[PDB]
């Protein structure tokens, strides 16, 4: 039962077919160029061996023909030339049938051999260089706060050139597998009960949306299946099938599974529009890393636009100089010595209150929501000195020696 | 009479490191900074500190000089400036070796490695020849793998910008990689002799005859003016026979499709000094533009000096390109669209008279067509 596949059965017969005709061949053509021709009693005869008939039988049904050794019998020539209408044939069909076989090959098979103390994500659904090229971008961001994370994708596909060569660029910490989020023995292989979260990935320009939910959707319940407590953060292209999956058994929102569905998001950053002109450019921006970069082809409008466009959505503990301050005292202070742009803290199970009023004071150790030009402006915020430590103001002296 | 020297220093090496790898997995199998260490090293070979962004060009530089000092041992004949120079090169090929070493996630899959195989045939003969007071030539062709790095080069560096041109230097100097190799491969085994008749049967082929006679197989021309005679350049021929037929078949047939996927009609419509121009797009083909033509350039019209250029995203049939040759003085063809400002802008459209947008009469659904 050892032969277990329709490509090694056709490889081991195409191999040993070649082999013992070859191998045959030569003892036929050895036999008759040392025998020499009956017609002169013997005596027109070569003595060649069995090497140099084996060798020279590869070298005419390649094709080469060196002639540095050839048949000078009757019976010698004639059985080369049948051999030739023959052995080409075999030749020029069984060697690109052999190179077809040793090619259709996994290269992305394997495991991921997870690292020590190292966190990973797993990324699946829609993998493409366009759709990799513009989340890599924005997920090994450099406004984003250093953290090792490794991206695992898994995907059911051979990468084009272009995503292999994107991954060669992140060779340190991106990895790449065959295999799909359907079946439990590719899950094992990305490690995925260990991983931190697993986000899936939609085609937002496939010719029909439910299919790519239901696709999506299918490949949630079967994560989920393997293991019910994996974060799973997915992209749906329409509200309605968000339904589908807040009714699987085990999905729930307080362990941050997440459905961002682009169909709601679309339309409220646009009904958003409706109510303050504008403020979709502005939210939408805000939710994208860029740093800002300025040229000399640039109009004086276009810089300060782009200089807002380097500004994105952040969060901080505020340090313990902000205790007991109302929202808008810590607001105040964050902007007017930070120029950090304080909207929002997580009141302690807690919730998120939005420019709330003087009636709420700042805790200890409460979580604010920050724009800033990058991460590491608004850890100001958290190094933030007691009063003493920090009258100078000049901003970029702000450091975590503040006692 | 010495080889055997060189040789075993390539195979203790080898042999050793491996041994010591297995005792190390089965005591750890039975009985931090070194991850620092190899994610430094992985970021460094991988191009994405500047010192590794160098480093990684002089290993490549340096793999080239190496190569050529090996040309010049195979077309010339220890106190010696070649054999300084190349033992330097290998002190620094080591050195690297050793990264790469660090860099790896498996230390047994990277003592296996294909590179690392050039690295134990190279660095320890390259101490036994001071050592011996003897330049062997050896195995020291096998740096000529190291050109098959360029295309990870020209990855880790932003300029290999499309699909079609990686893989076009991939092609190329995987082939001429494996070429050289080869070449030098069957040098050593024709001009050693075989080891079963004492070395006695033996050819003194030059590196640049079995680099010639290698060509002259795999593209199975076979003149015969050159061939091997020791049973083990024959056998090495065979097996080259039917690994490189296959190469040089797919090959050059595929660098010629990509040589031939080039826009022909590519470049700008340079504005003559007072003449006018109309340009002319939609459905262009050789029926829409010869009846164009025949009315437009009639000779009952007053003659006027007007330039037709034809902008279309597609190649001429053949018909259209005689046509067009027939009107070389007063029409010019453009690859592109209207749909695109840049192509707008080859056409000069900003000083053109008029553009003229010709419609499909005959195409399946006129909605689409308008
Ligand atoms: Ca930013
Ligand atoms: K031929
Ligand atoms: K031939
Ligand atoms: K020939
Ligand atoms: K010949
Ligand atoms: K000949
Ligand atoms: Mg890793
Ligand atoms: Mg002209």
């Amino acid at each position: 039962n050892v032969l277990k596949t329709s490509t090694l059965i056709r490889l081991v017969q195409l191999v040993v077919s070649f082999v013992s005709l070859w191998l045959t061949a030569a003892g036929f053509l050895h036999l008759l160029e040392n025998s020499g021709d009956p017609f002169f009693d013997f005596g027109n005869a070569q003595h060649l061996t069995y090497w140099e008939c084996l060798y020279f039988l590869m070298v005419t049904m390649s094709t080469v023909g060196f002639g540095d050794i050839f048949a000078t019998t009757v019976l010698g020539r004639t059985f080369v030339v049948i051999f030739i209408m023959i052995f080409i044939g075999l030749f020029a069909s069984f060697i690109p049938e052999i190179a077809e076989i040793l090619g259709k090959r996994q290269k992305y098979g394997g495991s991921y051999k997870k690292e020590r103390g190292k966190r990973h994500v797993v990324v699946c659904g829609y993998i493409t260089f366009d759709s990799v090229s513009n989340f890599l971008k924005d997920f090994l961001h450099k406004d984003r706060e250093d953290v090792d994370v490794e991206i695992v994708f898994l995907h059911k596909g051979l990468p084009g050139l272009e995503l292999e060569g994107l991954l060669k660029r992140h060779f340190t910490q991106v990895e790449y597998f065959w295999g799909s989020v359907m079946d439990a023995n590719d899950l094992e292989r990305v490690k995925i009960q260990e991983a931190d979260a697993c986000l899936v990935l939609a085609n937002k320009y496939c010719q029909d949306p439910d299919q790519e939910d239901a696709a999506n959707i299918m490949r949630v319940i079967s994560i989920k299946n393997y293991h019910s407590d994996i974060k799973v953060i997915v992209q749906l292209l329409q509200y309605h099938n968000k339904a589908y999956l807040l009714n699987i058994p085990s999905w729930d929102w307080k362990r941050g599974d997440d459905a961002v569905c682009v169909a709601e998001l679309k339309l409220g950053f646009i009904a958003q529009s409706c109510l303050a002109p504008g403020f979709s450019t502005l939210m939408a921006n805000l939710f994208t890393m860029r740093s800002y970069k300025p040229t000399p082809e640039m109009s004086q409008w276009q810089t300060d636009y782009m200089r807002g466009t380097g500004m994105e959505m952040y969060t901080e503990y505020l340090s313990s100089a902000f205790n007991a301050l109302t929202f808008p005292e810590a607001a105040e202070l964050c902007f007017s010595k930070l120029k950090l742009l304080l909207l929002a803290i997580e009141v302690r199970e807690s919730t998120l209150a939005i420019n709330p009023g003087p009636k709420v004071k700042i805790e200890n150790a409460t979580q604010g929501f920050f724009i800033a030009e990058s991460a590491e402006e608004v850890k100001r915020a958290f190094y933030y000195c007691k009063n003493c430590h920090a009258n100078v103001s000049d901003v970029r002296q702000i450091k975590k020696c503040k006692c | 009479r010495q080889w055997y020297s060189f040789l075993a220093s390539s195979l203790v090496t080898f042999g050793s490191g491996l041994v010591v790898i297995i005792i190390y997995r089965i005591v750890l199998w039975l009985c931090g900074w070194m991850t620092e260490a190899k994610d430094w090293a992985g970021e460094l070979i991988s191009g994405q500190t500047t010192t590794g962004r160098i480093l990684v060009g002089l290993v490549f530089l340096l793999s080239i000089a190496s190569l050529i000092i090996y040309f010049i041992d195979a077309s010339t004949n220890s106190s010696s400036t070649t054999q300084q120079v190349d033992l330097a090169f290998n002190v620094f090929f080591m050195i690297y070796f050793f990264i790469r070493f660090v860099a790896a996630n498996d230390k047994l899959w990277f003592w296996v490695e294909l590179f690392s195989f050039v690295d134990y045939f190279t660095i320890p003969p390259s101490f036994v020849a001071i050592y011996l007071d003897r330049n062997w030539l050896g195995l020291r062709f096998l740096r000529a793998l190291q050109l098959m790095s360029i295309p990870d080069i020209l990855t880790y560096l932003n300029v290999l910008k499309t699909s079609t041109l990686i893989r076009l230097v991939q092609l190329v100097v995987s082939f001429v990689s494996l070429w050289l190799t080869a070449a030098g491969f069957l040098h050593l085994l024709e001009n050693s002799g075989d080891p079963f008749f004492d070395f006695g049967n033996a050819q003194h082929l030059t590196y640049w005859e079995c680099l010639y006679f290698l060509m002259v197989t795999m593209s199975t021309v076979g003149f015969g003016d050159i061939f091997a005679t020791t049973v083990l350049g024959r056998t090495f021929v065979v097996i080259f026979i039917m690994i490189f037929i296959g190469l040089f078949a797919s090959f050059i047939p595929e660098i010629a499709e990509i040589l031939g996927k080039r826009q022909k009609y590519g470049g700008s419509y340079k504005k003559e000094r007072g003449k006018r121009h109309v340009v002319v797009c939609g459905y262009i083909t050789f029926d829409s533009v010869s009846n164009f033509l025949k009315d437009f350039l009639h000779k009952d019209r007053e003659d006027v000096d007007v330039e037709i250029v034809f902008l279309h995203k597609g190649l001429p049939g053949l018909e259209l390109e005689g046509l067009l040759k027939r009107h070389f003085t007063q029409v010019e063809y453009f690859w592109g669209s209207v749909m695109d400002a840049n192509d707008l802008e080859r056409v000069k459209i900003q000083e053109a008279d008029a553009c003229l947008v010709l419609a499909n009469k005959y195409c399946q659904d006129p909605d689409q067509e308008d």
